[PDB]
């Protein structure tokens, strides 16, 4: 991956690109399904981490814990 | 003692499917759920288009602003509904 | 034993079992295959961290 | 829309933080007049009004009941 | 991106993606091909960030709902248990066998265990208990 | 409901008087002499 | 996609992964 | 048994051949070039494949073994194959009024279900006298269905293209017609089904609401639905032709029903029909 | 009884009101009896995880109401009282077909 | 000795649940950050020597 | 009483004992309030 094609070589670069280019493959990216996947997968990875840690904690503790007007009726009796 | 946790949880669950009182989020959730249940029944939807029902609620500071925000949002969504972000198709070409 | 319970109404005195709700584990399966690539990445990083600990 | 989402996120984040703190602490832990005045303490919800106003016949014209 | 409407073959319309060069304009004009513009609404660009930020809001909202439910459940159970531990020793105080218990005695006991085994499944459906 | 908004001069306008009559005719609520005669000799 | 390097740098990248 | 081992070997061989055939179909890029060559008509895969399911469920219901989903699919097959298929065939793009009238037709026909479920236990047919329900010769029923199809295809053919028909304040009358139709039909249904003890056994004579305007209001409402539909794609000629054919068949069934309930009731429906002579359209017929 | 059972999501069996099935067993000819019987039958049908109330559920709900539990269970030891019960119940059934009969024991 | 590690693990599980919520919260807002654009660099912040 | 009828806070059975069941009121032994009746009799030969 080439570092920092600065701003404006293109007027020359595409002048010199077309002479040597045989096959371009541009990886145009979508944005909305990408963000949907990213947030869902982040929830998935953190939920899987916490599920594993819940199971580990409950088993480890369930194992290690068994091993460890006021003087009327008081004057005549 | 684990069964008492489930007893308390299911008691709270049944009280959620009621209208005693809870957080405003859950009350609004039950509100929109019963609104959808009203809208989906046709035998319910038949007697809503007469002005007596609306009049019995209109005459009985928060409701006014909460209704006018819907008005300004509706106007803005209708304004966004028509134009194109670029305007001159030819001068873009 | 000896009791006064008719034989017709005996089976009515027991509690039947119930199938668990079948749907949430298919929900989990679908939500895992939607993010299966992240599951593989996290499993690999888990093994790497465990081998670094070991 | 960004401000709406951000305010919702801030309130829900504080709610989550305080809920987690109270959950952690709690898991570390292990006469007719007053009852007739409190029948309807608050007014009925508008959704409840619209639910109750549209009642129907509900199985009168059945041969069984 | 590109959407052509080509003059021979099948299918007649394709998709390509483009790197930006002036000579694309030069060749497009040199061929002499009609150029138009596909213009959208604003609502097509306005649901972009809305749809892109809907699911995370949904997830954190479910988190807040379930956590709030669990919090109130734990608080209610803890209050009930602590009131029990306070009442064991302070209030009205608290709490041969088999020979006198024979016949139609266990026929009530089984019902009274399976009715308090889970009071929800009768009281969620408004079905009452054996009251007396 | 709609008697609270309507003007009084529109309430007593002849157009309103002839509105009621064919409203009654359309509903078939025309009360006649013989109906009330059978009613009054029907009561006790 | 867009990486956030500390001191506030948003770097654009290739497709993903 | 040795024959079991022989048949296991044969089953293994034929399964190997079938799996090999499937695999060499799949991972061949040329079958991917030719089998993805048919995605252009993914709209036409569904709209015809569902028709076979509809007709199969129609035959199954004709035998007498139809669940609720299959009969729903039968009316769905009729209604979809009516509304959406012809303009999709003629212009190649469906956007606008055909969608909402596909919704409106289903919203229309699911109105006997709600009334006959609310004041009832369930959708099961009850026991009644055989002479109460009016029948009508099967050829006329098929002719009615075929004429309805002919008029709908002719409506899609006749009407201008979906982008040339106007909007704005000209599409507000269409909404008025839709809402007034569904009000009249629901009122007529609610008035008719209230007085019947069994599924169709009228105890008395109904003369209320739409019955004090038109003697047969459900029929008129149904035709007015098709009239508004022919107004939607702007095809008046089809409107007139459905007027003719629907009027003919529907008047035939109205005459049969009317003579039955005049025989069975007598003077009451006689003076009622004297009160409202106009049988289908207000003061037009 | 049918309306009290239907409102809670319990589908009553279409063989005892579609026919003369449970007409010959039900009584408690007053209020507070149908409510208690419905609660008992619904509890019993809940114990088996069912949504349909059969005639046996109604019979068992009625038997728990019109019978008293007793320890030191004993039966009749000289038959002939059984013959009296048999003859009286037969004469009641064949002649008076508009009155129910409590189960013989 | 077992109670101490039990307490540590019990703290850790709820801390992990908290982190699981927090990371989603931060990922919601990580999408509205951009490198500031000028006229000389316009956000790329790289120019010819 | 100020409480919901159907909840965990109502799972209470009223247990009562007496020696003369014929001295009780009809409205208390009325169905719904008292559901089950158990008569515990005196023991027998082997039990004695
Ligand atoms: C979904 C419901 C099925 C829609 C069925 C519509 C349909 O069959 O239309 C075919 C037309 C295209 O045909 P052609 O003349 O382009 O060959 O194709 C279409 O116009 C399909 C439009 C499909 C809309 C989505
Ligand atoms: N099955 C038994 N085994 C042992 N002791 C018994 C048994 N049954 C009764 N008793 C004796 O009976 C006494 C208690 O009687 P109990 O209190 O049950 O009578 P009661 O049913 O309360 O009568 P009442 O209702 O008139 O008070 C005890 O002191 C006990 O010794």
């Amino acid at each position: 991956i080439v570092d920092r094609m600065p701003i404006d070589g293109w007027n020359d670069v595409w002048k010199k690109l077309h002479q040597q280019i045989v096959n371009v493959e541009v990886f145009n990216v979508d944005v909305v399904p990408a963000e949907v996947y990213t947030t869902v997968a982040t929830f998935v990875v953190w939920s899987m981490r916490l599920a594993l840690f819940v199971s580990l904690y409950v088993w480890i503790d369930s194992i290690t814990r068994p091993i460890y007007l006021g003087s009327l009726g008081k004057s005549r009796a | 003692q684990f069964k008492s946790w489930i007893f308390e949880l299911r008691e709270i669950v049944r009280e959620i499917k009621n209208a005693h009182y809870f957080l405003d989020s859950w009350t609004q959730f039950n509100s929109v759920g019963s609104f959808i249940h009203i809208f989906f029944h046709q035998e319910r939807f038949r007697k809503l288009l007469d002005p007596r029902i609306f009049s019995i609620l209109l005459l009985r500071r928060y409701f006014t602003i909460k209704g006018v925000v819907l008005f300004v949002v509706a106007a803005l969504l209708y304004r966004i509904n028509n134009r194109n972000m670029v305007e001159s198709k030819n001068l873009y070409l | 034993r000896e009791s006064t319970m008719p034989d017709r109404f005996r089976y009515l005195t027991k509690e039947a079992p119930d199938s668990p709700i079948i749907w949430p584990w298919f929900v989990a399966l679908g939500f895992l295959v939607y993010a299966w690539r992240a599951v593989l990445f996290e499993l690999s990083n888990w093994r790497k961290a465990a081998f670094a600990i070991l | 829309l960004l401000l709406v989402a951000g305010y919702i996120v801030r309130t829900h984040l504080l709610f989550v933080s305080r809920a987690y703190s109270e959950l952690q602490t709690e898991f570390e832990k292990i006469r007719e007049f007053l009852v007739q005045f409190s029948t309807l303490r608050a007014e009925k919800r508008i959704d409840q009004i619209l639910l109750s106003l549209t009642h129907s016949d509900h199985l009168s014209k059945n041969d069984s009941g | 991106r590109l959407y052509v409407t080509m003059k021979e073959g099948f299918p007649l319309e394709y998709i390509v993606d483009i790197p930006l060069d002036p000579y694309l304009f030069e060749t497009i004009c040199n061929a002499g091909v009609e150029v138009d513009l596909l213009q959208k609404r604003q609502i097509h660009y306005f649901m972009k960030v809305f749809i892109a930020l809907l699911p995370g809001i949904l997830i954190l909202w479910f988190i807040r709902e379930s956590a709030m439910l669990l919090l109130i459940t734990s608080k209610r159970f803890l209050y009930k248990k602590y009131n029990q531990l306070f009442d064991m020793a302070y209030a009205e105080n608290f709490i041969y066998k088999e020979v006198v218990l024979g016949g139609d005695v266990w026929d009530l006991l089984d019902e009274l265990m399976i009715y308090m085994g889970n009071p929800m499944q009768y009281y969620e459906k408004d079905v009452a208990f054996v009251r007396g | 409901t709609f008697s609270h908004i309507v003007p009084p001069w529109l309430r007593k306008t002849k157009v309103a008087k002839t509105m009621g009559k064919m409203l009654v005719n359309h509903l078939g609520l025309n009360l006649t002499k013989d109906d009330l005669e059978n009613v009054v000799d029907l009561m006790e | 996609l867009t990486v956030l390097i500390k001191r506030g740098i948003l770097i654009l990248i290739h497709k993903k992964a | 048994k040795p024959m079991d081992v022989v048949k296991l070997t044969l089953l293994l061989s034929i399964l190997t051949v079938a799996a090999k055939k499937t695999l060499t179909l799949v991972l061949d890029p040329f079958f991917w070039m030719y089998f993805s060559w048919t995605w252009l008509f993914w709209p036409w895969f569904i709209a015809v494949g569902l028709a076979g399911y509809g007709i199969y469920c129609f035959r199954k219901h004709w035998l007498g073994e139809a669940n609720a989903f299959e009969q729903l699919g039968i009316v769905t097959s009729v209604f979809t194959w009516l509304t959406l298929v012809p303009p999709a065939y003629f212009n190649g793009y469906l956007e606008g009024w055909p969608y909402v009238f596909f919704l409106a037709y289903h919203y229309f026909f699911f109105f006997n279900v709600s009334v006959r479920k609310r004041l009832y236990g369930d959708f099961y047919a009850r026991t009644h006298d055989p002479k109460w329900d009016v029948n009508t010769p099967l050829w006329s029923r098929i002719l009615f269905g075929v004429g309805i199809m002919v008029g709908h295809w002719l409506a899609a053919f006749e009407g201008p293209e979906l982008h040339r028909l106007p909007g704005g304040w000209a599409n507000v009358g269409i909404w008025i017609l839709i809402v007034i139709t569904m009000l009249m039909h629901y009122d007529s249904t609610l008035y008719l089904a209230r007085y019947s003890e069994k599924v169709v056994v009228p105890t008395a004579v109904v003369q209320f609401g739409p019955y004090r305007w038109v003697r047969h209001p459900i029929y008129a409402s149904t035709m007015l639905l098709f009239a508004a539909y022919c107004t939607a794609l702007r095809a008046p000629l089809s409107l007139l032709f459905l007027l003719a054919v629907c009027l003919v068949y529907y008047n035939k069934k109205a005459k049969m029903e009317e003579e039955l309930m005049v025989e069975s009731f007598g003077q009451s429906y006689s003076d009622y029909a004297d009160k409202v002579r106009h049988k289908f359209i207000p003061f037009v017929y | 009884f049918f309306t009290l059972s239907y409102t809670r999501g319990f589908h009553l069996e279409k063989k005892m009101f579609h026919t003369n099935g449970f007409e010959s067993i039900t009584m408690g000819s007053s209020a507070r009896d149908l409510v208690a019987l419905t609660n008992e039958a619904l509890s019993i049908s809940i114990t088996q995880k069912k949504s349909i109330i059969d005639t046996n559920t109604i019979r068992s709900a009625l038997h728990r109401q019109t019978w008293d539990l007793r320890s030191q269970v004993r039966s009749v030891q000289d038959h002939g009282i059984l013959f009296y019960q048999i003859g009286r119940a037969v004469a009641q059934n064949v002649l008076i077909s508009n009155c129910p009969i409590d189960p013989i024991s | 000795i077992p109670e101490f590690i039990s307490k540590i693990s019990y703290l850790s599980v709820f801390a992990v649940a908290t982190l699981g919520t927090y990371d989603i919260a931060l990922d919601l807002g990580k999408k509205v950050i951009c490198q500031r654009d000028c006229k000389t660099c316009n956000g790329w912040q790289a120019l010819r020597c | 009483t100020g409480i919901d009828r159907f909840s965990l806070r109502q799972a209470v059975i009223f247990i009562c004992a007496t020696n003369r069941p014929d001295e009780l009121d009809l409205e208390f032994v009325r169905s719904g309030r008292i559901d089950r009746r158990l008569y515990i009799g005196l023991p027998d030969a082997k039990q004695r």
